[PDB]
DNA sequence: TTTTTTTTTTT
DNA sequence: GGAAATGTTGAATAC
DNA sequence: GTATTCAACATTTCCTTTTTTTTTTTTTT
């Protein structure tokens, strides 16, 4: 047993001579301190080229981490506030986790300053211990010897117990002979169901008074069966996970502990970070789908009375869930949840019901009909009857179903969220199972458990609105199981991102280290969006300057120095050649007829994949005679997208023939490896190929996939300098560690084709990850919302994967995402510093334009990326004006559908107060901030970013489809916003309106920038706002009172106006039958009243007309509402007083 | 009048189809039909030379 | 999923000779058995109707010995007191023998040794909370009403004498709050009546 | 229940386990496992539903 | 129910039994019925009777 | 005080 | 019942 | 295990791509 105080004498200010790339790192997180403080978090991407150095930095910098703990323990021992930070080591793939875990192990072991040990042994079992691995359950369980878990079922009294012991003899029985495949996957699934349920009994074991005392031989076997243990003692703080698992959590002897809910003061260093995205969204993709119309009736039936204890531990609780019981009430009474729902009419049973929308906007419905909702009291139920409106037009009025499913969702996820804020209320993870339970229990809600335990890891016009904070949900609605006579809505949701999976990370406290080569690839199907991460974490998103990417620039190149020692680079760019491959199937079946013919018969390929076969195999036929014929090039490694196994050995047969006829001609021995799969690497290691390169002599040629090659797999080899010839030069200035090895020198890259992400795995039946895609696109501008929702609606409709594919086509994220797999493909081959003399890249002309345009910083590219680029380019359309321009767009519909809501909210008496609230915000951020220099955070939604600074020209139907407006100057003539056009110049001018406009903080003028209002807010909301402040402002000084219109009819009438001596009640409206119908619905509740219609702005000699209850003209005295027609003068900004001293005339004869 | 009609075979019987019905209804009525299936291509867009044939029809 | 656990379960059965791979196996057959039977009888409750004939409906009739009995192909059925007590699938369900006992003949081998057997089946029902379930039935019951349709007749009038009883029950007990032990410490011993 | 046949055969028993709840010390359940019938009432009742029962053993009537 | 134990006895032994009770403790209570002697006599009449599955029997049969 | 070995089925 | 114009299967013939 | 004639429904085109063309993973249950 080792103790801390073996480091009392270790120098910790002697480290190893710090290579440019821990330099950068270590000075970018001093920065951090400098700009963000202390205690925040932090995102460092690092586009680290794997091969030179990457997983060495990580690991020297973790072990940093960990002598830096041992250093404040030693010097803080006496303060007694321990902290033991947390540092972890996660990324996709089990296998890397273990690699990494056994090279830190080693790298502990073997590092040396100065030529001597950096660590004692006494040192190094200290290190060693205080890292810890933690895979899946079964796996965890089977790794532990029979006396571990024995002594385990002995300390804690489960031996006695009969179905433990049988299940622990069973797994015993399978694990000594499970060298059987087939036993391998049962012994797994029951190894895990085992781990749970005795993990289980040692919890309930711990809870309570009967708490086993772990020490000695106990507390060993107990940590090495739950090393998360060890995190919770103290005795680790460096654990090894994948991603699935960090987001799972693991668990010690006292509960789970997830590392998302404590990430204050983590460090956490994610490898390849860009693959992270999709492997979160998976596993938010896996969530239970949950029934909303039992959900509902279940919150309203025990929210009723249910009610907690009135104790101190309680204290503010209840007051968090007071709102939710009054929405429930009136949603429960609006809806008739007292009875259950069905389908009537329209045949349910041949097709469901489905429901996409992603709670913003672009709302899709799989029906054709507007789907309403009726409540029969004649019967008991809730009819969803089909009204037979046709699927052309779904931009008609809302239906009822629609509005009731998104109400359901919205207090479905409030009851969600409340019960977050009711645990820390409660309340450091200790207490959150005993919260959750208590909190439960009272309120008779025991069958949300799993949900919430489920979700808990994981007003809008006014907020940062976003996607990312925000996701989808989709609905079908279909009979229920067993009945005939009822029907459910479930339910399935993404309530964020992973990129705001990340951001959040971030906020919590995590200070992040992303290593990837392709870490900020411009694409969000294929990586985290950066646009959003930025706009979120601000300066939290650390950067690596343009000193610091020259320092890596200059020190990758002193490691790969091609230049100084003779290495080329060729790339050929192939198209078919038809002709070459009709020679070659002439000679593969010589007494045939026609080589259409052989390809159709011999081959296998049906008439329509003949030419897309002539195409891809023509080119890779003539990469492999380029390659043979080659003097000395050794290793080829073909990139296709299909893999060539034993389904297409037709195909295999002709290759390999063509192989052996170039192997003969140019009289050097040629090894094909054909269908080196991810289960034939799994099978027969990759290391056949390594050992047949190390011993045989001539060339070899191996075929692949994309998605086989992928990260962490080494296909490097051993060089045996006799069968190499001379060719093998090193380009590295400094060489230490010999070991001789070398690495690919010839690759085909084939064009990437099936981009959309698409797992086919039963969780990915409902297509929710298929439509985080167009959402994703749409929400980064690559897409216009027409396109974003079109494209929604056929995937709701059932969509192929051959279109799905060209609607992605057609984006830039598209070619972003294709330059993405061609970067990480040369990258990975690129591992060790002997090279050839020269190198052949062939390639796929269909990837000429595509690299034609990679205009990145070339300062950390690799140097077969850069040749590839450059080539593509010597034989020679903006992305961010067409994301501004579907961002204009995006930004108008968003407020354009926003408003409307907002409006028949308000509409719907009575007005909530939060509703009120929102709608002077809005009002208050237009008034004070037409233009802003920034883009906003709070109200991101209100403003477009221009093309030009101040103003924009736009046509579109502000009543019409909102999907086809235009903007900047794919409009020359057409509407237009500006200062100008909303008349402010002249307002100001008024020597009444200016001392209001200045004194409330208002714009007097529109300062030039950037970010502009959309024309939804400039014609609905800015104009309007403008004339109830110009005529209070003028009115207020002419002895007129000003006090709100209350909530029963609000918004009809801008203001109650009082006059001091005037008791008949008064109303204003600022600017027949529709006017006449306010004029009863006001009266009815209060009485005769006066009505003012008045127009701000317009010509003042125009006469003062008076009309009565019908808005027909009448006289003054027996008039009820009074149409000033101008207040301000049009020309001159002069008050009218001859209209308001008439007016308080007539107000006068009252 | 296009009168877009199913199959006629699936219809069991004369008065059950719309077709040979509206027919001998409107005895002295312009009329054509066709079946919902042939206005798609393989990819699903509007056939326009069904549209063509229709109204020269 | 149904062709993975399939193969593994085959790949299992291959040997099968070592006691602890017949107990996986049996464990894997039962819970796979399950799946396979709750999905068919998906398929066979809905409208996509398999048509069973020749050669495999014999395939259904060996692999659901129960569906013979449906069928009215078979009449005579060899099986335990537990199995009778818990009854046997076919292609639409379980079919309980206790529920349609009217006019079969039952001869029990050993019928004194049943009484055991059958109080052995009794005893491993599950427990059930009844604060939980008194609060969950006077909370549902409260507005929740059937639709009043020609196939609920008579229904509602069944259960409105409980929704009385429940409503009583809930306003004498205070059911609107939960309930907790005071004083005398129940974590050392707890009560059982 | 006195105007109707009494017996334990059909009436069964009750045990009841009041413990405080999983994870909280402040709530209370109600635990009750139930023995609705005796096997000699789900005999019968197997007789009053028409079932003819031949019951063989050589201790039958013990 | 059957009559075996008077009123006063079962509900002791029911007391007895919620409070935990050791087998030997409840086998003395089952002990004191005649229904026990009975279920004796039906071990030994079954045991017996699953031994004389013949009709080839020894001139001397001993039962010890 | 009395003094043990057996079992089925779904989950 | 997309049309006309071309074209092939199956069926009856059948010598 | 026939050969020849022939009547009935398929198929392609049409003011001219149907469109793109796959393999891959962790964890709890
Ligand atoms: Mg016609």
């Amino acid at each position: 047993n080792v103790s801390i105080e073996e480091f009392t004498h270790f120098d910790f200010q002697l480290v190893p001579e710090p290579s440019p790339l821990d330099l950068v790192i270590t000075e970018s997180l001093k920065n951090h301190i400098e700009v963000n403080g202390v205690k925040s978090g932090a995102l460092l991407p690092l586009p680290f080229q794997t091969g030179i150095g990457k997983t060495y930095t990580a690991l020297n910098f973790l072990l940093q981490q960990m002598l830096e703990q041992v250093r404040s323990e030693l010097k803080e021992e006496n303060t007694g506030k321990k902290s033991k930070r947390l540092l972890y080591y996660v990324t996709d793939s089990v296998d890397n986790v273990v690699s990494a875990k056994a090279d830190l192990l080693k790298l502990i072991e073997k590092q040396t300053v100065k030529g001597e040990p950096r660590f004692t042994l006494e040192q190094q079992e200290y290190l060693k211990a205080q890292i810890v691995h933690l895979p899946n359950q079964s796996e965890q369980l089977l790794q532990c010897s029979d006396a571990v878990l024995n002594d385990v079922l002995i300390g804690f009294n489960l031996n006695a117990e009969r179905d433990v012991q049988a299940e622990w003899s069973a797994i015993s029985g399978l694990r000594r002979h499970a060298s059987n495949p087939e036993v391998k996957i049962s012994l797994n699934r029951q190894a895990g169901y085992f781990y749970r349920n005795l993990i289980d009994r040692l919890q309930k074991k711990q809870k309570g008074a009967d708490r086993v005392l772990l020490s000695g031989s106990l507390l060993a076997s107990v940590e090495t069966l739950l090393p998360g243990e060890k995190i919770r003692n103290g005795s680790a703080h460096v654990a090894f996970l994948t991603t699935s698992k960090f987001l799972k959590g693991f668990h010690n002897t006292r509960s789970r502990y997830s590392p998302l809910r404590d990430l204050s003061g983590a460090v956490l260093i994610i490898d390849e970070i860009d693959k992270q995205n999709q492997v979160i969204l998976s596993e938010l993709c896996k969530q239970q789908a949950q029934d909303l119309i039992w959900a509902i009736r279940t919150l309203r039936a025990n929210f009723r009375d249910h009610q907690l204890e009135s104790s101190p531990r309680y204290d503010k609780i209840e007051d968090l869930f007071e709102p939710l019981r009054e929405r429930l009430e009136e949603f429960g009474t609006n809806w008739n949840l007292a009875f259950a729902f069905n389908t009537e009419g329209a045949n349910l049973n041949e097709r469901p019901v489905r429901l996409f929308s992603d709670r913003s906007f672009t709302h899709v419905s799989s029906a054709t009909h507007k789907l309403s909702l009726k409540s029969d009291f004649l019967r008991r139920k809730n009819l969803i009857f089909s009204d037979e409106k046709v699927e052309g037009s779904l931009i008609e009025k809302h239906g009822l179903l629609t509005r009731f499913v998104n109400e359901a969702d919205v207090i479905y996820q409030w009851f969600l969220g409340t019960m977050r804020k009711a645990v820390f209320q409660y309340w450091l993870e200790g207490t959150f199972q005993e919260a959750v339970q208590s909190l439960l229990t009272h309120f008779n809600l025991q069958e949300f458990e799993s949900a919430v335990y489920e979700s808990f890891d994981t007003n809008k016009l006014s907020s940062s609105k976003s996607y990312h904070h925000t996701g989808l949900k989709l609905v079908e609605v279909a009979h229920n199981q067993g009945t005939r006579d009822t029907v459910n809505c479930k339910a399935s949701f993404l309530n964020t991102s992973p990129s705001g999976v990340l951001a959040d990370m971030v906020d919590a406290g995590a200070v992040i280290l992303g290593i990837s080569a392709t870490a900020r690839a411009d694409t969000v199907i294929h990586n985290f969006d950066f646009k959003y991460l930025n706009e979120r974490l601000g300066n939290k998103l650390l950067s690596l300057s343009r000193e610091q990417k020259q320092r890596v620039n200059n020190y990758y190149h002193s490691r790969r120095n091609y230049k100084d020692n003779g290495v080329v680079l060729t790339v050929k760019y192939l198209n078919s050649r038809d002709a070459f491959l009709d020679a070659l199937l002439e000679e593969y079946k010589p007494e045939a007829r026609s080589s259409h013919f052989i390809l159709n018969h011999y081959l296998g390929i049906a008439e329509s994949e003949q030419a897309f076969v002539r195409s891809w195999l023509s080119k890779l036929l003539a990469s492999i005679k380029a390659f043979i014929s080659s003097p000395d090039n050794r290793y080829m490694l073909s990139l296709l997208n299909r893999t060539l196994d034993t389904t297409r050995q037709n195909i295999n047969d002709f290759i390999q023939f063509c192989c052996d006829k170039w192997a003969k001609e140019f009289n050097v021995k040629t090894k094909t490896f054909f269908g080196v799969n991810a289960d034939w690497m799994r099978l027969v290691g990759y290391d056949e190929i390594s050992k047949h390169l190390n011993t045989e002599l001539g060339k070899v040629v191996v075929f692949s996939t994309y998605a086989s090659m992928g990260a962490g797999k080494n296909p490097d080899y051993a060089v045996n300098l006799a069968l190499e010839g001379e060719s093998l030069i090193s380009v590295a200035d400094v060489t230490y560690s010999t070991q001789l090895r070398s690495d690919i020198d010839s690759i085909y890259l084939e064009k990437p084709t099936q981009l959309l992400l698409s797992d086919d795995y039963s969780h990915t039946a409902n297509q929710l990850c298929q439509f985080h895609q167009i959402l994703s696109l749409q929400e980064n501008g690559e897409l216009s919302p027409k396109s974003a929702e079109n494209w929604c609606r056929q995937q709701l409709m059932g969509m192929s994967r051959e279109r799905s594919l060209q609607q992605y086509h057609q984006t830039s994220d598209y070619q972003s995402a294709v330059r993405k797999y061609i970067e990480q493909a040369v990258g990975r081959a690129g591992r060790t510093s002997l090279k050839r003399k020269q190198i052949l890249l062939f390639v796929d002309s269909g990837l000429k334009e595509i690299l034609a345009e990679e205009s990145r910083d070339p300062s950390l590219f690799s140097h077969e990326y850069v040749a590839l680029v450059n080539k593509a380019k010597s034989a020679g359309e903006d992305r961010a004006v067409r994301r501004l321009f579907n961002l204009a767009q995006r930004n108008n519909k968003d407020g354009m559908l926003s408003i409307k809501a907002l409006v028949h909210r308000l509409h719907n008496q009575p007005a909530s107060k939060s509703d009120i609230q929102e709608w002077q915000d809005i009002r208050t951020q237009l008034l004070r901030y037409p233009t802003v220099a920034f883009q906003p955070e709070r109200f991101n939604r209100l403003y477009l970013q221009s093309m030009t600074k101040g103003y924009y020209r736009y046509q579109g139907n502000l009543d019409g489809d909102p999907n086809s407006f235009e903007f900047f100057d794919r409009v020359p003539y057409g509407d237009m916003v500006s200062e100008e056009d909303c008349s402010l110049a002249t307002l100001v001018q008024n020597q009444y309106v200016r001392p209001w406009f200045e004194r409330k903080g208002f714009a007097c003028s529109w300062q030039k920038e950037a970010n502009v209002m959309t024309p939804i807010m400039f014609t609905n909301i800015y104009k309007g706002a403008l004339g109830e402040q110009a005529v209070e402002a003028v009115l207020t000084a002419f002895d007129f009172t000003f006090e709100e219109v209350p909530n029963s009819i609000y918004e009809r009438f801008d203001n109650r106006v009082i006059f001091a001596g005037i008791e008949q009640p008064i109303w204003l409206d600022s600017k027949s039958e529709g006017y006449s119908s306010k004029i009863a619905l006001v009266e009815e509740e209060f009485g005769p009243s006066k009505f003012i219609y008045v127009n701000a702005l317009g010509d003042t000699s125009k006469p003062i007309r008076y009309l009565n209850s019908c808005f027909v003209e009448t006289s003054p005295q027996l008039a009820k509402v009074i149409e000033i027609p101008a207040l301000i003068d049009d020309s001159n900004a002069d008050t009218n007083r001859t209209a308001v001293q008439e007016l308080i005339k007539w107000l006068h004869h009252s | 009048n296009i009168l877009i009609v199913g199959n006629k075979d699936t219809y069991k019987s004369d008065e059950e189809d719309p077709y040979q019905v509206y027919r001998k209804k409107y005895q002295d009525t312009v009329f054509q039909s066709c079946y919902p299936e042939r206005l798609w291509n393989r990819q699903g867009q509007p056939n326009r030379h069904v549209v063509e044939v229709l109204l020269k029809e």
